């Protein structure tokens, strides 16, 4: 079991950083400071050319990802053994 | 058809009443258009090219060559200069190749050169959600939508470049080939292979018949394996 | 990227003025890439078009420029010839590495080569495309209209309409690669792109291969296929510049000249052929044969194939061919030379 318990500890280890960062940054002794403030706000109630780059950029990788998989799929024996 | 001698033909190869059959084989050349010869061919071979010959004499055979499951016909009607083809042949042939489930003609027609954002009008696509088989999944949420065109409800019940819509279409009725062909033309690739994987496993989990849901997991595993290597 | 090329490339109406039409250029069809088009002037140096074309629109150096010509074959060319074009021509672009220079309109023999390029690209999976160029007068276009705005860098929406063919304006066509569009000034006529056609021929041919230099010049060659009257000139007024050319066999305005280089029965051939100024046209067919060194024959062959071997026989007729196998990457030309023991 264990390489199957590494794949569930990275997906897992995604969720656990974001707790933390989702959590008030103040220490659990002193913490009753930030849920006071969360009463009182409880109490009351990439830029456009930067993603076209970012995305073309992105095409061209994938352009070369799928023709070198189409010439790595052409120069297998079994296609060679088709086309004879 | 290869041209009184008639009446010496119809005395020696029917033997028997020449006026009215000469009547009846001159009623026949009045539509000599609807008539064809295999004298001169190969000899049991290449039965289809007269089949379209005598049809096209008889006189559309891109729409037969998507009808009958055959590329090469579609590929040597395009290789041939004389005929010029327009946008509303490829166009209708298109629908053909869609609603039935035949993606190397989707590929042949789109690299001859064809506007998608003219080709998707809400009717057209309104008639690709209707080709659907009425016992299976995405009838019942496509119904179920209405009760309360509309596939963007389905999918929150369940969560000019037009190919998205074409990878979303794919993807609900479980299209393969047609799917990651609509990948490999869109943008935006590794979120939508993502998000692929995401609505594939959704649905497969909510799938009846057994055999449709491993063959919706199948596919969810080629797009997680594509994000990953793309990436 | 925009406001230069804006700058230093001009037009005149004669009042010389900064551009404002250039960038992009996509069609209605999807699945394809950018072409690049630039509204140029007429009396202008080639020097800052081979800077902008093999520097800013990105486009690798030559090793190879053929120049296709001809059109009497409006609606329908033979079957032959879109064979020849088909394979022999676009396989040696495309294994060799080469522009392929012809008008970007659809008239003449522009849809012919268009459609040979695209058979090319669609029926073989070649992991690239074929550098095909066009120039064109600006005066001819469709609808130029749609390209006006002079801000630059971007996707200018080309439309066909699907307009009856009236000779007064034409419309581009959709399958080149690069486009060159030069304001002559006077809307009319084609006949007024020949001169910066041929001084561009020309300055690429002045340049050499290579990586920082040192190599053969860009050989560059001249392939004729029927044609009209008004190409007799232009053949004289490229084998004076020193400039190599092809024949085929096709019909009578190319075989014009090579009946009379397989030999008054000239006035006759000056009779039948173009129908029209015998004299003055016989004058013009003698100035091509005084450099009959210059011309190839392609009628006795393959067809559709060997068509390097053939380049290699016209550039040594007009005369280094070991460079040239270098050059063009191609290994068996230069095994086959070293064989060779004359």
């Amino acid at each position: 079991v264990h390489g199957n318990s590494d794949l569930y500890w990275k997906a897992q280890r995604y969720s656990l950083i974001r707790e933390f960062h989702s959590r008030p940054a103040l220490a659990p002794p002193l913490i009753i400071i930030s849920h006071v403030r969360l009463l009182i706000k409880w109490l009351r109630r990439l830029s456009k050319e930067a993603e076209r780059k970012l995305l073309t950029w992105e095409s061209v990788h994938k352009e070369n990802f799928l023709l070198a998989q189409a010439r790595d799929k052409r120069d297998s024996d079994s296609e060679r053994l088709k086309r004879t | 058809t290869l041209e009184e001698a008639r009446d010496r033909i119809r005395r020696y190869f029917p033997k028997g009443d020449p006026e009215v059959l000469q009547a009846q084989v001159e009623r026949i050349m009045t539509r000599k258009e609807l008539l064809t010869v295999y004298s001169s061919e190969d000899g049991s071979e290449e039965f289809e090219t007269i089949v379209l010959r005598a049809l096209v004499k008889a006189c559309d055979e891109l729409r037969l060559a998507v009808a009958w499951n055959r590329v090469d016909i579609a590929q040597s009607e395009l290789f041939r200069g004389d005929i010029q083809w327009r946008s509303f042949h490829l166009e209708a042939s298109l629908m053909d190749a869609l609603l039935n489930d035949r993606p190397e003609f989707v590929r042949l027609l789109i690299s001859h050169g064809l506007s998608l954002g003219h080709f998707l009008t809400p009717v057209r696509l309104a008639q690709l959600y209707s080709a659907v088989s009425p016992n299976s999944l995405i009838r019942n949420l496509l119904d179920q939508a209405s009760h309360a065109p509309n596939v963007g409800q389905v999918l929150r019940t369940l969560l000019q470049a037009p190919w998205s819509d074409l990878l979303i279409w794919a993807l609900l009725l479980n299209r393969a080939q047609m799917a990651i062909y609509f990948w490999e033309k869109g943008s935006n690739s590794v979120a939508s292979a993502l998000g692929a994987c995401l609505l594939l496993r959704v649905m497969a989990r909510l799938e009846s018949e057994a055999e449709e849901a491993a063959r919706r997991k199948d596919l969810a595993a080629t797009f997680e394996s594509m994000s990953v290597d793309l990436f | 990227p925009k406001i230069f090329r804006k700058k230093v490339c001009t037009t005149f109406i004669t009042t010389e003025k900064p551009t404002d039409a250039y960038g992009d250029l996509d069609f209605t069809y999807s699945g394809r890439k950018h072409s690049n088009f630039l509204r140029l002037s007429d009396r202008t140096d080639p020097a800052t078009v081979y800077s902008l074309v093999t520097r800013s629109w990105g486009f690798r150096a030559p090793n190879l420029v053929v120049s296709v010509l001809g059109g009497s074959g409006g609606p329908v060319l033979q079957t032959w010839l879109q064979d020849l074009l088909r394979r022999g021509l676009v396989r040696a672009a495309q294994s060799t590495g080469a522009w392929i220079v012809t008008g970007g309109l659809h008239t003449g023999i522009g849809r012919h080569v268009g459609v040979a390029v695209r058979d090319h690209q669609t029926a073989s999976t070649g992991s690239s495309k074929v550098v095909a160029m066009g120039v064109a007068p600006w005066g001819v276009v469709r609808n130029r209209d749609m390209l006006i705005n002079p801000k630059g860098s971007f996707p200018a929406r080309y439309r066909w309409r699907g307009d009856p063919e009236d000779g007064v304006e034409f419309p581009l066509d959709y399958n080149y690669s690069a486009f060159f569009l030069v304001d002559d000034g006077t809307y009319g006529r084609l006949g007024g792109e020949n001169r910066f056609r041929l001084r561009f021929e020309s300055y690429v041919a002045q340049q050499k291969t290579g990586v920082g230099g040192t190599g053969i010049d860009i050989p560059v060659l001249l392939l004729l296929i029927d044609g009209d009257e008004k190409m007799l000139k232009r053949i004289e007024d490229a084998t004076q510049a020193q400039l190599p050319c092809l024949l085929v066999a096709g019909s009578g305005g190319a075989a014009d000249c090579l009946v009379e280089t397989l030999e008054e029965a000239r006035d006759r051939i000056r009779r039948y052929f173009p129908k029209g100024d015998p004299e003055v046209l016989q004058a013009q067919v003698e100035r091509i044969m005084t450099r009959k060194e210059l011309l190839t024959v392609y009628s006795s062959e393959d067809g559709s194939e060997e068509f390097e071997t053939i380049v290699l026989r016209a550039l040594v007729k007009a005369c280094d061919e070991l460079r040239l196998a270098v050059a063009w990457n191609r290994v068996d030309i230069a095994q086959s030379e070293l064989f060779r023991g004359d």
